RNA sequence: AAAUGGAUGGCGCUGGAGCGUCGGGCCCAUACCCGGCCGUCGCCGGCCUACGCCGCGACGAGUAGGAGGGCCGCUGCGGUGAGCCUUGAAGCCUAGGGCGCGGGCCCGGGUGGAGCCGCCGCAGGUGCAGAUCUUGGUGGUAGUAGCAAAUAUUCAAACG
RNA sequence: AGGCGGCCGCCCCCUCGCCCGUCACGCACCGCACGUUCGUGGGGAACCUGGCGCUAAACCAUUCGUAGACGACCUGCUUC
């Protein structure tokens, strides 16, 4: 052991369950919070990368 | 009309920690929770009622799907008021956590 | 000769057999299991679809290393393969069973395949030429095939 | 209701398993007959709990209930008329049993002579037309 | 999900979204649901569903889709979206949604210029690639038998 | 049949012992209000032990291996799992018979809840010793559902008040009826034979 | 203060399910006592196979090893059963019935078609789970690896 | 994690819907067990009848590339 040259690790553990997503439209995991002081509006639309 | 048998739950066999003895069975009988309370039930007769799809029945009128292994109370067990019982045939071990009737005959009322 | 699983009666039943025929035993077992339990015209159209690669044969038991196909979803299975030579031989023996039913005088439009059976024949050995001057066997696997058909009522 | 032999008690055998040989389940080259293992590490010879039981002298049945059929007789095999007629004196405890190589033509005469002499036969209605 | 209340006139692009094979499908979706819209007794069983919606829910999401006829694409299927209305009280959010059923929502109505708005999507397909292209690890040198 | 147990003011190990003993006999027991089950000791010690329990995990694959629930109902269900023989079809059937809930479900709003005296904080613990709340521990580590469960709990407490006022009104009416006359002829029998 | 995540066995436990002193009950081992059965040994009974039949009492574990018994088994030999049978012998199979503690055995049912067994003595090339055991056959691997050194084939017709 | 309960107006009717007293019977199956239960128990295949209704969707094939080792994923198909 005692690797003698410590290197920063490749990749990220937070992106590890890598998979073809069963959805193809990217769904929203979390919408922003609400409060009765703000007026009525929407949050998310659809688009196409032209 | 009306139930004539007291309720008891088959708890397990007479055992140590490792090995068992299937000739004597243990009954947690309801109402009794004391060594002085498991005295009236000494000498009662028990009955495990179960079902099967063939037809081996009593002469009580009509044939049905009911089978019973008979037996009776031998002695008391523990300070919690448990009841030992030696049945005529040994237990199928499916009866754990199930109910065995304790009928109020030959005891000394 | 004798057959396993003799029918209810030999009047409404025909029979056929092939013996010592150069195929793969596993492929013929799987196409026999795909055939069994089906009307004879549906089995004939099914084997024509196997030879034309439009409908597959699922590999259920002898399924080692066999690649998948989209056509196996009719069978509730994932793997599949299209045995041309096994389909040709079993279609030839279905034609033989059809001709034997015509000889026995049955209503030839309403036959189902009640019994089919496939078992390993005596195989023939050749040799390979592997490394270091060693000789290893190169053995066949032919099969005996029996089928008992029955009228549908 | 055939011959009704003498006073025969409740016949017990003290176990009725005809003990299996160790690892006869794992290998089908091993016949199911018992054979005493003489290994230096074997759990059966060491008599661990939960393992199989070795047949020893303790499983001996009672001498009153030894070699006893469940009908209440003791079997004795017979080939012909003389070996059937030797059972004329002890027919109420010792029953007859016709050999397997006896043909039907002599077998019917043997069972007829047994019915005349009131000797129990274990196979009365076998190998008949 | 308490209950989902759809609109009356559902477009053919949404019907193509609900079906898989639009050719083999007989186009039979929402016939009884439009009959429930048309019937007078069905309206009282439908306006009562909003009365329970005013009482028990706090998160109300509005389903919207895209018009594929205005696009140069070839998919012709409208993608459905639940959009959480983060407005005021449940009563006026429900009144807003029932007022703006079967209507168009432009981007200039909700969004605006210089608004920092995040993008969620799906990455490219690069296929079943190797380790030095996936995790960007360091390659082995030239002398390495069995893989670099 | 069913044994609907309170969890307000009970101890984890004592209640788990009594539930795990009474579930092997066949009595279908359900522990409700699991967020109020007290744990003896210091709260920093309890969350330190639970943090060590979170630290215990498989290093090669954390999914295939140790699961660590954060909800207090599943905490108590793991506590009863660790006491029943769950690797055999006696404790597995006992865990199938056992049901656990956080908050109170709507059938258990109506059905009466039992209180075990052998597992109570006041019966088992000295009153000058520290304690903790399992719902507080669960909200501090993982279980993000205290604000919904407490709101629904206040709602069912208001329902329980508006039912108890009607029940107490009916009890006052039936005791006015008992205060009224011409019922004492049977009471001459009943007071002698145990009114 | 130590390296994978982890151990009063774990769960857990604080008016104890911790600590030290103790009381009464309760649970069981192949240990003890009584009783039923087998075997060994000792003492003994009878003028009922005397190598058989009973009676009493105490004891039974065990590798290496040593004895006694086997109405356990295989092959062949001489006496012996007025033995068995082509109306079915040996062999083989069997969710059939049974015996002996066990070696094994007897009967029933299904193929088979010409030899076989019991008792008493005699003689063995006489019992297999192993030996990188010898010969022969067959599985998992497995319809897997592999049909890739040397630039390349394509259309139509013909016998079939 | 909801389905039973409460009120109002009528309906085919019941004043023995319950305790106290009198009367006479119903199997009194002659000593015997598994008997009486929430059961019009759970789900599966069919048989004949009343009313109200229902008239499809996946998979293969083909195409497509925003995807692909093979599967898998996103797609088109009307006669305007
Ligand atoms: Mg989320
Ligand atoms: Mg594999
Ligand atoms: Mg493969
Ligand atoms: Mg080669
Ligand atoms: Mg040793
Ligand atoms: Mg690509
Ligand atoms: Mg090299
Ligand atoms: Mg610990
Ligand atoms: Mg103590
Ligand atoms: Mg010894
Ligand atoms: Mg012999
Ligand atoms: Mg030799
Ligand atoms: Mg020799
Ligand atoms: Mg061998
Ligand atoms: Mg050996
Ligand atoms: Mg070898
Ligand atoms: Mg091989
Ligand atoms: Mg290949
Ligand atoms: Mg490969
Ligand atoms: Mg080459
Ligand atoms: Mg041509
Ligand atoms: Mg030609």
């Amino acid at each position: 052991s005692h690797r003698k040259f410590s290197a920063p690790r490749h990749g990220s553990l937070g992106f590890l369950p890598r998979k073809r997503s069963s959805r193809h439209r990217g769904k929203v995991k979390s919408f922003p919070k609400d409060d009765p002081s703000k007026p009525v509006h929407l949050t998310a639309f659809l688009g196409y990368k032209a | 009309s009306g139930r004539l048998w007291s309720k008891a739950i088959f708890a397990g066999y007479k055992r140590g920690l490792r090995n068992q003895r299937e000739h004597t069975a243990l009954l947690k009988i309801e109402g009794v929770y004391a060594r002085d309370e498991t005295e009236f039930y000494l000498g009662k007769r028990c009955a495990y009622v179960y079902k099967a799809k063939n037809n081996t029945v009593t002469p009580g009128g009509k044939p049905n799907k009911t089978r019973v292994i008979w037996g009776k109370v031998t002695r008391a067990h523990g300070n919690s008021g448990m009841v030992r019982a030696k049945f005529r045939s040994n237990l199928p071990a499916k009866a754990i956590g199930h109910r065995i009737r304790v009928m109020l005959y030959p005891s000394r009322i | 000769v004798r057959y396993s699983l003799d029918p209810e009666n030999p009047t409404k039943s025909c029979k056929s057999r092939g013996s010592n025929l150069r195929v793969h035993f596993k492929n013929t077992r799987e196409t026999a299991q795909a055939i069994k339990g089906m009307h004879i015209r549906k089995a004939t159209k099914y084997l024509k679809d196997v030879t034309l690669q439009k409908q597959c044969v699922p590999f259920r038991r002898y399924n080692g290393g066999v690649g998948r196909c989209a056509q196996a979803k009719q069978w509730g299975w994932t793997q599949g393969r299209w045995p041309k030579k096994s389909a040709e031989f079993l279609l030839h023996m279905l034609k033989n069973a059809e001709s034997n039913a015509e000889l026995k005088g049955l209503d030839v439009d309403s036959l189902v395949i009640e019994h089919i059976q496939v078992n390993k024949a005596p195989k023939m050995r050749r040799r390979t030429y592997r490394a270091h001057g060693r000789i290893n066997p190169y053995m066949s696997s032919p099969c005996h095939i029996e089928m008992i058909l029955t009228e549908k009522e | 209701a055939a011959l009704r032999p003498l006073v025969k008690p409740k016949i017990v055998k003290k176990r009725t398993k005809k003990f299996i040989r160790h690892q006869s389940d794992r290998y089908v080259k091993i016949k199911r007959n018992w054979r005493k293992p003489r290994g230096i590490d074997n759990r059966v010879r060491r008599r661990f709990k939960g393992q199989i039981l070795m047949p020893n002298i303790g499983y001996g049945s009672n001498k009153k209930t030894k070699h006893m059929l469940p009908s209440g007789f003791r079997k004795f095999l017979v080939h012909n008329v003389k070996e059937l007629e030797v059972l004329l004196m002890c027919n109420k405890s010792y029953c007859a049993e016709i050999a397997h190589n006896v043909s039907s033509k002599n077998r019917k005469a043997i069972v007829e002579r047994a019915a005349q002499l009131a000797i129990r036969v274990t196979n009365p209605n076998a190998r008949l037309r | 999900t308490f209950k989902t209340v759809f609109a009356e006139h559902i477009s053919d692009e949404c019907k193509r979204r609900f079906y898989k094979n639009w050719h083999k499908s007989k186009k039979k979706a929402f016939t009884k649901y439009c009959k429930k819209w048309q019937d007078e007794d069905g309206k009282k069983q439908l306006e009562k569903d909003f009365s329970s919606m005013k009482k028990y829910c706090q998160v109300i999401r509005v389903i919207a889709h895209t018009q594929m006829r205005l696009l140069p694409l070839r998919q012709k299927k409208a993608h459905l979206m639940e959009i959480q209305v983060n407005g005021g009280t449940v009563a006026e959010k429900l009144d807003w949604a029932r007022e703006r059923l079967e209507q168009q929502v432009p981007v200039n109505q909700v969004f605006g210029q210089d608004e920092m708005i995040d993008v969620i999507g799906v990455t490219k397909g690069k296929g079943y690639k190797g380790v030095t292209s996936r995790w960007h690890t360091k390659k082995l040198p030239r002398k390495t038998h069995r893989g670099l | 049949q069913v044994l609907v147990l309170d969890g307000r003011g009970h101890l984890l190990g004592r209640l788990a012992a009594i539930v795990a003993k009474q579930v092997l006999l066949g009595r279908k027991v359900v522990v409700v209000r699991c967020e109020g089950i007290n744990i003896s000791g210091n709260f920093y010690r309890n969350k330190l032990k639970y943090l060590a329990f979170l630290r215990k995990r498989m290093n090669t694959n954390p999914s295939r291996g140790p699961y660590h629930f954060r909800a207090p109902s599943r905490i108590f269900w793991r506590t009863v799992r660790g006491m029943l023989p769950h690797k055999t079809k006696r404790g597995q059937a006992a865990l199938d018979r056992l049901k656990v809930f956080d908050g109170i479900p709507p059938p258990y709003d109506k059905k009466k809840r039992m209180v075990v005296p052998a597992a109570l904080k006041v019966v088992r613990l000295k009153p000058t010793r520290k304690f903790a709340y399992l719902g507080r521990l669960a909200h501090e580590v993982g279980w993000k559902y205290q604000a919904v469960t407490a709101t629904l709990e206040e709602k069912r407490k208001e329902k329980a008040k508006i039912h108890y006022r009607k029940k107490k009104q009916l009890m006052r009416l039936r005791k006015q009826a008992e205060k009224n006359v011409e019922k004492k002829i049977d009471k001459y029998t009943e007071v002698l034979k145990t009114h």
